[PDB]
């Protein structure tokens, strides 16, 4: 085509998610981690998972209010990776990385799996 | 804006 | 913060709503625009226009699974701009433009109002 | 992945 294209454009739009989400306008899920509970937006989930991707297209599953995660996920490192699809911005540490290496693959989140193995890597 |  | 950044996450996400958006995936409103019906995520919308922004925060209109726009407002020239929220692309064309210019100037999209500024002032 |  002969479109035009906002450069910032993208990054505008995740920021606007994010400050829906801090104020808890439209969140239509309550992610449960063991004792932690997180609200989120269905289709940012799915935009950022495969594991929601494929949960919230199931028929049954797109009309809960409440996801379990499985009781191995540790609740940090899913906090780490929901503010990480809210914001683009990985918060990656020593004392967090296995949490949060492990969180990505259980979420199919290629990208995060990816650097995590290459910083896990570099440190041995 | 730019032309993508 | 100590915190990396992955560059492509925003547009990727963006990428993956708009695919949401194709296969009419927990779309949850339509914009009537005459006689033409459009359906869109309410989150989507009032991250990207300070109309939709003002009526999904309202505590009534935020329950509404249809919202009708004025009778003035051009279907194409709102197709146009609900395309470029889900893909930070323009289709501006000199026999749309000032249908754009006008949508843009009631959904409040200020940087889709003010490239249609500077591309008239350009043609004047 | 970058520095932000
Ligand atoms: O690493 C990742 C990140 C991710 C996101 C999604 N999401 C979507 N993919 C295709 N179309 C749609 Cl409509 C969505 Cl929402 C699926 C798989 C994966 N894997
Ligand atoms: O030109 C524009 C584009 C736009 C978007 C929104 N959206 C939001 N703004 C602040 N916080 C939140 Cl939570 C959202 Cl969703 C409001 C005004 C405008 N004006
Ligand atoms: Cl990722
Ligand atoms: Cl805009």
């Amino acid at each position: 085509d002969s479109c035009i294209q906002f450069t910032r454009h993208a990054s505008d739009v995740l920021l606007n998610l994010n400050r829906l989400r801090s104020r808890d306008i439209l969140t239509d899920v309550v992610i449960v981690v063991s004792r932690e509970q997180f609200r989120a937006h269905k289709t940012v989930l799915m935009a950022c998972s495969g594991l929601f991707y494929s949960i919230f297209t199931d028929q049954l599953k797109c009309n809960l209010s409440v996801i379990n995660l499985d009781p191995e996920i540790n609740p940090e490192g899913f906090c780490i990776l929901l503010d990480f699809m809210y914001t683009s911005r990985l918060n990656l540490r020593e004392g967090n990385i296995m949490a949060v290496m492990a969180t990505a693959m259980y979420l199919q989140m290629e990208h995060v799996v990816d650097t995590c193995r290459k910083f896990i890597k570099a440190s041995e | 804006w730019v032309i993508p």
